[PDB]
């Protein structure tokens, strides 16, 4: 009746980096078509102990696209006897993206800290280009957002103003958005390590509707 | 020839899923490891699948499998058609020249 | 032995080469079908462990095919799983998975974990594109805790405490968010995941016959086939019982076997 | 490539006396959405060789690792040779060639400047293999736009200085911003010359709209 | 002594030797001294270089290798030998450099070479690698680091080492050197020294000193000695020979 | 989707004589509606005895020349001689067929000296087949050339009229002229023509401009 | 058209008290012209075992000698006569080996142990899905009158005698009501102690 | 064998003796000893430590490159002896197959199972001809989260058993006998016994009171299951407390 | 050693392991065949007249095709495999040429399988000498012989196998045109060969006779005794 659809996340997913770090977020709605399958899940796939991805598109390719990213990872990182650079997983997952651009599609971006360059923040859209942005939006619901990220968005901002950004715009595109939904997830990358917080019911940023009476 | 088209988007996939899985494998090695693991695991084929049954007789690969690290999992390639009960099979010089790239 | 010209060694594996007569078949004229199940299987986590639920009928097209299919699959003594879709596909998939945890418990000595059998189950199903129709529920209990996961054919997961699965699915899904409590007993784990399958089996027309549960848990795994018997088949009023010589015959040869 | 995903606008390439300069804009486009609005298109090959691409944005980032690799291990033979301009377009037309014989094509429009023995090399890259030398090129909507303008001027004076070059090539892409959808306000220059590669700064276009009250 | 038991290296000795191994470090130790000094700023290479007719023209047979913009390569043992491995570490480096985008630490590439050399002894359908090398970087991060790896496929860091026919001298000549507290020319300087000292004029007819480094002052890149600061070294080893 | 081919224009004309080969081809890039550039000669020397034109897809005409001047040094390499114009046209014709499922959107007129002097034409197609004519035109305008070679050189439907040897001169202004009119009823012909003159001195390259768009 | 509608075909089986039933209409046609009226598919794999194929003819053929073929190396190696669960996951089995591009018949099993003599049947689906249910199973062009006749007649425990009346009519007027199968419908009545073969007259329109 | 099989019993790895042994494989226990080194691993309640003797031959040579303390995986350690390269072979060998079973299985590999994984590679090797055994031993440590920590030494012949105690090297049974006194001997085990235990068998079989430099100790607990090189400093503390008392 | 391995040389230049393989097929039972016109007839002498078997199953003249013929002398196991081969390369040449398979292209393939075996030191050469006797499209008789090491040779009459010298100066004193003009001649012929090979002859003589137009037939041991009985009188006449 309503099957054979493809799991897609239809996330939306964002990423920005601050002084030192990384702050991550992403909602929790996978419609099946228009049912939402989960409403809870978690889009923030760790890769590392510091470096953390969000998944856009085929759940089922994004999941497998991040597992073989972690092995490869995790083995460079045990090779090199050294804590894996964010660059690094950005072009592992940039290959893997771009050498089956043409059979999986799969939006992630990834974010993360390490000892050289500090927090950064790179995104891999469909088509497997690799790009580093201070802060990075995507999924389906990230195109109601552009002009909110565009002009709110300012340069030096606190990990705490960066968090409360990230919720802002979020919770904006799951307002907007069918195929976004849930609750709001949380991951703010530092030195220190990545502390998560979800943010549900009134947690979530209420914005006022315009409510004109006559409607 | 129309056989070199496949029949099944997945009849190519699954038709070299050893050979493909194998790539897969020294290609990681070679961006982890380097060209020392691959080459290593390819002698250590070649040596193994060296020595075996003629090809007329179903061979066990005990070896390969150990060092492929399929001794211990099965899929679908193993049981759902046995080479044992080929149902077919060659004159047995014909497969030896075969095999050797006479013919 | 073969006639002349075979040269190659047989090919283990699947056997891809007869898609050319199903395309000339369909271009004669206008694929017959095959046992989907039109399932309802559902699953919830509670305090002590994993229970779960189906139903017990498979139909092909739209006529009841099995009215008693046993949809709960084991996977190993601590691991169970439910199938959803193609029957044949989610039993091989199953025996498939479950022999394999078997081989993986018998090198390790220790009881498999439900990560791994998950694991197992989406790259395999990812190798396979999705060709392979396997709507499954695992669900298990192994040191680290229960654990229920939600595969889909693609090669897709999910944890979650309660998960629902089939064309009705979306029945049993809305019993479970009205009435689902984190930290369930046994006894009301039971009775919401037979409400449930109830809901899916008298909401959807692909889903029917009776409920079968299977209760997993640290210290005891109760499979309970026959658990709910809501529809039954009434009772016959005349009596159609053909007497002997009713049909008439041509032939006969009366072939006498040995003891 | 199948789908061109993030797209280039338009590469703009003319020789003048003394080297050659192109310029592209620094926009990558999903479908009509800016999206990425500070990449650049325009890498340096060696001391005396330029590149431009025009269409997916990954195959340029493919072509550039391939095409510095190769750099990079001629110059660690270090027997005194360089690879030339247009042994670089050679090279890229048969890869291209290939590519489309394989039913898998790159799908950018390359531009190739350089500067070798005293002379200027300007050269053009299709996706199937198209390969030609001339004056003036354009990619894109920059050969229905700029190529006008360029070969007009070319045309009336054969040769032309560094100075009139750069001012053709700033009068074409201010012409291909205010008509072209995919342009963008922000573009580079690029020039190579005996020096060698000098690749500029973001530079921005002197916008007009008095027509706008004109009306 | 391993009689019967030197013919294959798949073989094992009594004692428990691989005798081609060892064979193969006698083959590298018949070839002339190449020694490498590592310092505070960087890595200081050079080779006792013979020259075995007037005919050469000057830089044949080049001891010294750039298998990547920051990583040198000095050889000893057969050429050929050397030139394949040269050609395997440039893979090697091009490869890491095209999948992670950043050059390869010089540890994970003496790493990855020694392992090939290591695989090449172990089966009997090869023959070890007749060849020993030197791979030396410097980088702001890394710093300098020097690696020797041998035959038999071991990949040990110095601060100074030689390989060759008077591999114990200029092992001296460099233990009783302070390479820790002086600069790169100061170490360029010595190293065309000592290369001078090992050499045997009498056996040896002639030959050619070919100086590299990569340190700080070459920004992290591997590239020869200036005729000019090479010409310099030369004379002040004549200095030092001549007292 | 996503189409190998496409047309670049272009026309190319041989002339076949006593003691010259005469290959004519214009100058015009052309894509789409756009040009490409407007000076890109479709005539190629392979030897010193034969030139070789081709028309239409730009990037297999390219890689068609490459592949043929390759194979060139392979028989010079191998038979210690240079292939002769018969001989170059045979190989041709395999090539072209080597790739028949994924055909060559190439359309090749050889013209050069025989073994004894005499002017030789061949004609091919895409495909591989060929003939050797005295004349034959090419490329997009290959239909509005024809006719007239055949009316002039052919002396075809010339009632009472005299079969005078086809001169160097003659043939020079006779593809001058084809050419000016296939600008002018030919968008995919003008700019320049390039004039490849075969004689047993060597090759002479003659260009003539035309009237651009 | 269906591809099973192309050769017809139409098989049925049923259980009684200590006795098994199996039966099948001998139609062969392309389509709508008959060829013969003889066609077999139903196929001895055992003493107290028989195999009924209903689909194209073809596959039914092919179907039928690669299982002999695979039941003879089987009691070869173990020596002993094969059980009817161990048939059913041979042809499970062996359908599913061709899954992507399947074999287009439905086999039915049914049988006596060869050591219990308990009843067994079971159905395959066109991948090989095995169904083993108590009351009776039906496969080919007619399931649906196969399917109403089955269940309006049959009762549990039948007398074998009783049981070949039920089996007959059942079948009789399943085939009655399809085009493109009938010609006559042969019976076998597996016992322990003998095995009845009968075939039944039916309309031959 | 490409070139061809040895004429010797004991010339060859695959046939066999008159009794039926394999002289390569204790050729290749020899090996294992000619290494030159001795490496002591003691099995705790708490921890699992492995000490073996650091031989820096040259002062030009670079101490901190001089190491056979591997990590195959975060958790798992291991310590090597016998030839260097062989070594360091089967170290990469470990870490690809522990990662491998990780990515495959979805947890961390056992030190039972890598080990059980390297004993039929190696068993592998001493079936074929073409190849060689590895002349090298591997002692791996880890903690189990349901057996605690766990000691498993991985031999040539494809012996893959577990010990309370390992000893490894050319004084392999003089620092078994050692440890099998102390074994017999049931004390606490605490992390610092265990550490104690592993030095002071080591100084007992070498006949020498080791300084800082000399020997190089791994430790992973129970609660920091993490594979931990000591520092030298600590060595250096530890063995101060063990010259104290 | 230089005697050992296939592929090397001798000194001299012998390929010795070809010899021995020539000297297997010495120690084979004598096989004797002539030419005649419109007659091609085969001869082999039995080794041992073996009681309690079979004498169908250790046939030693074969039909490759119908109207190609084969007797070998040597291993028997070797000879099976190349009558298969040469069968099954009839039937292809018959197919793919639609023509009947002339003597010369099945000879010539046997003598290549033969080579190609003598290749490489892998495998060993076939130790067998083969008869290929047939009538061609045209009816022309055609006899043939191929060894081991893969040279094929035509001949009017051969024998090969032990004693096949004195078989051979045999026919050599005793082939006349006359003889070859009528067939009784030649089988008679033939019959006074084996029988000069072996002295019991009679129930050893293994003779086979292929006509015009006319598929390989065997002479039962009553025609064979017969000829025999015909020779025994023309020798008494004498």
């Amino acid at each position: 009746d309503w099957e054979s659809r493809e799991v897609s996340t239809g996330t939306t997913i964002m990423a920005v980096q601050f002084d030192g770090g990384v702050v991550l977020g992403a909602d929790s709605r996978t419609t099946t078509g228009s049912y939402i399958a989960n409403r809870v899940t978690d889009k923030l796939t760790p890769i590392h102990d510091r470096i953390f991805c969000c998944r856009s598109g085929s759940a089922a390719d994004t999941q497998a696209v991040a597992d073989a990213v972690t092995y490869q990872l995790g083995f460079h990182s045990i090779e090199l006897n050294e804590p894996p650079l964010v660059h690094t997983a950005a072009s592992l997952f940039k290959e893997m993206c771009y050498r089956y651009r043409e059979d999986l599609m799969a939006g992630i971006i990834i974010a993360g800290w390490d000892p050289q360059e500090g927090g950064q923040v790179y995104s891999v859209p469909m088509g497997g280009m690799m790009v580093r942005q201070s802060f990075a939006i995507g999924g389906s619901g990230s195109s109601y957002i552009y002009g909110y990220v565009d002009a709110t968005y300012r340069e030096g901002m606190t990990k705490e103003e960066c968090l409360q950004f990230t919720a802002n715009a979020l919770a904006l595109a799951m307002e907007r958005d069918g195929s976004s939904g849930g609750v709001i997830r949380l991951a703010a990358i530092a030195e220190s390590g990545v502390e998560r917080q979800v943010l549900l019911g009134d947690q979530i940023p209420k914005f006022a509707v315009a409510t004109l009476p006559p409607a | 020839k129309n056989e070199l088209l496949p029949s099944h988007p997945l009849e190519l996939s699954e038709k070299n899923f050893q050979l493909n899985q194998d790539k897969m494998n020294f290609s990681t090695l070679r961006n982890i490891q380097g060209l020392f693991a691959p080459l290593k695991l390819q002698m250590e084929f070649k040596a193994v699948q060296q020595v075996q049954r003629l090809p007329f007789l179903s061979s066990s690969n005990l070896s390969l499998d150990v060092l492929r690290g399929n001794d211990e999992t099965i899929g679908f390639e193993d049981i759902l058609n046995d080479p044992s009960q080929s149902e077919v099979m060659g004159e047995p010089h014909l497969m030896v020249e075969y095999k050797l790239g006479l013919l | 032995m073969a006639a002349v010209s075979v040269y190659a060694p047989p090919v283990g594996g699947f056997s891809f080469d007869n898609c050319r007569r199903n395309a000339v078949l369909e271009a004669d004229f206008a694929l017959p079908k095959v046992r989907k199940t039109g399932t309802t299987i559902a699953g919830v986590v509670y305090k002590d462990g994993i229970v779960l639920g189906a139903d017990t009928r498979a139909t092909e097209g739209m006529v009841v095919a099995d009215k008693n299919c046993s949809k709960i699959h084991f996977i190993s003594p601590n691991i169970y799983c439910c199938g959803a879709g193609t029957a044949a596909d989610t039993d091989m998939t199953t025996q498939l998975i479950s022999s394999n945890l078997e081989l993986h418990s018998l090198s390790t000595g220790r009881l498999p974990r439900v990560v791994t059998a998950n694991r197992m189950l989406k790259q395999m199903l990812f190798r396979y594109q999705g060709y392979i129709g396997a709507a499954l529920v695992l669900g298990g209990v192994d040191v680290t805790g229960p654990h229920l996961y939600s595969i889909y054919p693609h090669g897709s997961t999910d944890k979650l405490p309660y998960v629902t699965m089939g064309s009705g699915s979306l029945a049993a899904m809305a019993v479970f968010e009205d009435k689902f409590r984190p930290d369930m007993e046994e006894e009301e784990a039971k009775n919401l995941v037979s409400e449930a399958i109830a809901a899916g089996i008298f909401n959807d027309l692909g889903s029917g016959s009776n409920i079968d549960l299977c209760v997993i848990s640290k210290n005891k795994l109760d499979f309970l086939r026959p658990y709910t018997v809501p529809n039954k088949k009434g009772t016959r009023l005349g009596r159609y019982r053909c007497e002997k010589g009713t049909t008439a015959v041509l032939t006969e040869k009366i072939t006498p076997l040995e003891i | 490539t199948q789908n061109p995903m993030v797209t280039g606008t338009s590469v703009l390439g003319v020789k003048f006396e003394g080297g050659v300069v192109i310029a592209a804009d620094m926009l990558g486009s999903y479908g009509s959405l800016a999206r990425f609005r500070n990449i650049s298109r325009i890498m340096r090959v060696n001391n005396s060789t330029m590149l431009g691409a025009s269409g997916d944005y990954a195959d340029f980032q493919y072509l550039k690792q391939v095409l510095g690799q190769m750099v990079i291990d001629e110059e660690l033979l270090g027997d005194g040779h360089s690879y030339s301009p247009r042994a670089i377009h050679s090279w890229l037309t048969r890869a291209m060639y290939s590519r489309r014989s394989k039913m898998n094509p790159l799908w950018n429009t390359m531009v190739i400047g350089g500067y070798a023995d005293g002379e200027s090399f300007l050269g053009y890259v299709d996706m199937l293999g198209v390969a030609y030398e001339a004056p003036s090129l354009a990619t894109g909507y920059g050969a229905y736009l700029a190529q006008p303008l360029l070969r007009e001027v070319l045309e009336k004076q054969p040769v032309l200085s560094q100075t009139e070059a750069r001012d053709l090539v700033e009068r074409c892409m201010r012409v291909l911003y205010y008509r072209d959808a995919r342009s963008y306000n922000r573009f580079q220059i690029a020039t190579v010359t005996e020096k060698g590669v000098e690749i500029e700064g973001p530079l921005s276009t002197e916008t007009n709209w008095d027509i706008a009250h004109m009306i | 002594i391993g009689t019967g038991y030197d013919l294959s290296a798949s073989t094992f000795s009594p004692d428990g030797r691989v005798f081609q191994v060892e064979y193969a470090m006698k083959a590298v130790e018949n070839s002339s001294t190449a020694i490498g000094i590592r310092c505070k700023d960087g890595v200081v290479f050079g080779v006792e270089k013979l020259v075995l007719s007037k005919l050469y023209e000057e830089g044949s047979n080049k001891r010294l290798f750039n298998v990547d913009r920051h990583v040198g390569m000095a050889v000893a043992g057969l050429l050929a030998d050397a030139r394949s491995l040269a050609d395997i570490a440039r893979e090697e480096a091009s490869n890491f450099r095209s999948n992670f985008g950043y050059n390869i630490p010089l540890k994970h590439l003496a790493d990855r070479v020694a392992m090939y050399v290591h695989a090449y002894t172990l089966y009997s359908a090869v023959r070890p690698f007749g060849c020993s090398f030197m791979l030396g970087s410097y980088s702001v991060n890394d710093g300098a680091q020097l690696y020797m790896i041998d035959p038999s496929g071991v990949s040990y860091g110095y601060w100074g080492c030689a390989i060759g026919k008077a591999r114990q001298a200029a092992k001296t000549e460099i233990e009783k050197l302070q390479m820790k507290e002086m600069t790169c020319r100061d170490i360029v300087k010595e190293v065309a020294k000592i290369i001078y000292i090992v050499h045997d004029e009498v056996k040896d007819k002639a030959f050619e000193l070919e100086l590299s480094w990569v340190g700080e002052l070459t920004n992290g890149r591997h590239e020869i000695v200036p005729k000019d600061i090479r010409e310099e070294a030369e004379k002040y080893a004549k200095e030092s020979l001549k007292e | 989707r996503f189409s190998p081919y496409v047309f670049n224009g272009g026309t190319i004309l041989a002339i076949a004589g006593e003691d010259f080969a005469i290959v004519a081809s214009d100058t015009r890039l052309s894509e789409g509606f756009s040009i490409h550039t407007r000076d890109s000669p479709k005539c190629y020397k392979l030897t010193d005895k034969t030139v070789i034109g081709c028309s239409g897809f730009h990037g297999d005409c390219l890689t068609l020349t490459k592949i043929i001047e390759a194979r060139l040094k392979m028989y010079k390499h191998s038979n210690n001689k240079a292939m002769t114009t018969g001989a170059i046209a045979a190989m041709l014709s395999t090539i072209l067929y080597s790739r028949r499922f994924f055909p060559y959107y190439v359309y090749n007129i050889i013209g050069g000296l025989d073994e004894e002097g005499k002017g030789a034409v061949y004609s091919f197609d895409p495909v591989g087949s060929y003939q050797r004519d005295s004349f034959k035109a090419g490329g997009s305008a290959s239909a509005m050339l024809q006719p007239l070679l055949d009316n002039q050189v052919g002396f075809k439907n010339m009632q009472n009229v005299e079969h005078v040897p086809l001169s160097l001169d003659r043939a020079m202004r006779l593809v001058k002229d084809v050419f000016i009119s296939a600008a002018e009823r030919d968008v995919y012909t003008g700019d320049a023509l390039r004039i490849c003159i075969v004689t047993k001195e060597g090759i002479r390259e003659e260009t003539v401009s035309l009237r651009k768009d | 058209m269906s591809i099973m509608s192309y050769n017809g075909g139409a098989v049925m089986a049923m259980k009684g008290k200590n006795c098994v039933a199996i039966a099948a209409d001998r139609r062969f046609g392309i389509q709508a012209q008959m060829v013969t009226t003889d066609f077999q598919k139903i196929f001895p794999m055992g003493d107290r075992l028989y195999i009924g194929l209903a689909g194209l003819a073809t596959d039914v053929q092919t179907v039928a000698q690669r299982l002999k073929f695979r039941l003879n190396l089987y009691e070869l190696k173990e020596g002993r006569q094969i059980k009817p669960y161990t048939l059913m996951s041979m042809v499970a089995n062996l359908l599913y080996e061709k899954r992507f591009g399947p074999y287009y018949t439905e086999p039915v099993i049914a049988g006596l142990d060869p050591k219990t003599f308990k009843p067994f049947i079971c159905s395959l689906d066109l991948i090989g899905c095995p169904m083993v249910t108590d009351d009776f199973v039906v496969s080919g062009t007619c399931a649906e009158q196969m399917y109403g006749m089955c269940e309006s007649l049959w009762e549990p425990n039948m007398d074998p005698d009783h049981l070949f009346e039920t089996i007959s009519q059942a079948m009789l007027n399943a085939v009655d009501r399809d085009a493109v199968s009938g010609m006559g419908v042969i019976v076998h009545i597996i016992e322990k102690d003998k095995i009845t073969t009968r075939t039944l007259k039916a309309r031959m329109d | 064998m490409s070139r061809g099989s040895s004429a010797g019993f004991d010339r060859h790895i695959t046939i066999f003796s008159p009794e039926g042994r394999l002289y390569q494989v204790e050729y290749a226990f020899k090996a294992i000893n000619q290494g030159g080194l001795t490496s002591v691993a003691v099995r705790g309640k708490d921890c699992a430590v492995i000490v073996t003797q650091k031989k820096v031959p040259d002062k030009l040579l670079d101490s901190s490159t001089v190491t056979h303390l591997f990590k195959i995986t975060e958790n798992i350690g291991c310590v090597m002896t016998g030839m260097t390269a062989d070594s360091r072979s089967q170290v990469q060998r470990a870490r690809y197959e522990a990662a491998n079973w990780k990515y495959k299985y979805g947890y961390e590999i056992p030190v039972d199972m890598l080990c059980k994984r390297i004993a039929d590679i190696s068993q592998v090797y001493t079936q074929n001809a073409e190849m060689r055994p590895l002349g090298c031993c591997m002692i791996l440590i880890g903690i189990d989260e349901e057996q605690g920590p766990q000691v498993y030494k991985c031999d040539p012949a494809g012996y893959y058993c577990g010990f309370k105690a390992t000893a490894a090297g050319v004084k392999q049974t003089e620092s078994t006998s050692f440890l099998e006194k102390k074994v017999k001997k049931k004390f606490d085990w605490t992390f610092e016994q265990t550490v104690e235990t592993a030095i002071t068998c080591l100084s007992t079989v070498l006949s020498i009171d080791f300084k800082p430099s000399e020997i190089e100790v791994g430790v992973v607990t129970v609660e920091n299951p993490k594979f931990r090189i000591l520092t030298e400093a600590e060595i250096d503390a530890h063995l101060v407390a063990l010259a104290e008392r | 050693s230089y005697d050992r391995a296939i592929t090397v040389f001798s000194p001299d230049g012998h390929l010795f392991q070809v010899e021995y393989a020539q000297e297997a097929v010495k120690k084979g039972s004598t096989a004797v065949g002539v030419r005649g016109r419109d007659i091609v007839v085969l001869g082999v002498e039995k080794k041992s007249v073996a009681k309690l078997q079979d004498e169908r199953t250790v046939r030693k003249i074969c039909a490759l095709d119908d109207n190609v013929c084969m007797a070998f002398a040597g291993l028997t196991a070797d000879a099976r495999i190349v009558i298969n081969r040469a069968r099954v390369e009839c039937q292809s040449h018959r197919l793919t040429v639609e023509d009947p398979v002339t003597v010369e292209y099945i000879t010539r393939y046997i003598a290549s399988l033969k080579q190609r075996y003598t290749q490489s030191n892998g495998r060993r050469p076939f130790g067998i000498s083969a008869l290929i006797v047939g009538f061609d499209f045209d009816g022309t008789p055609r006899l043939y012989q191929t060894d081991p090491s893969g040279t094929y040779h035509a001949w009017k009459a051969n024998a090969i196998g032990r004693g096949a010298k004195s078989v051979r100066e045999f026919l050599e004193k005793n082939y006349t045109d006359e003889a070859i003009e009528t067939d009784d001649l030649t089988i008679k012929l033939v019959i006074k060969a084996l029988l000069e090979v072996v002295q019991s002859g009679g129930k050893n003589i293994e003779l086979a006779v292929m006509r015009r137009d006319q598929s390989l037939k065997i002479l039962n041991p009553e025609e064979i005794e017969k000829y025999v009985a015909e020779i025994e009188k023309e020798k008494e006449e004498n």
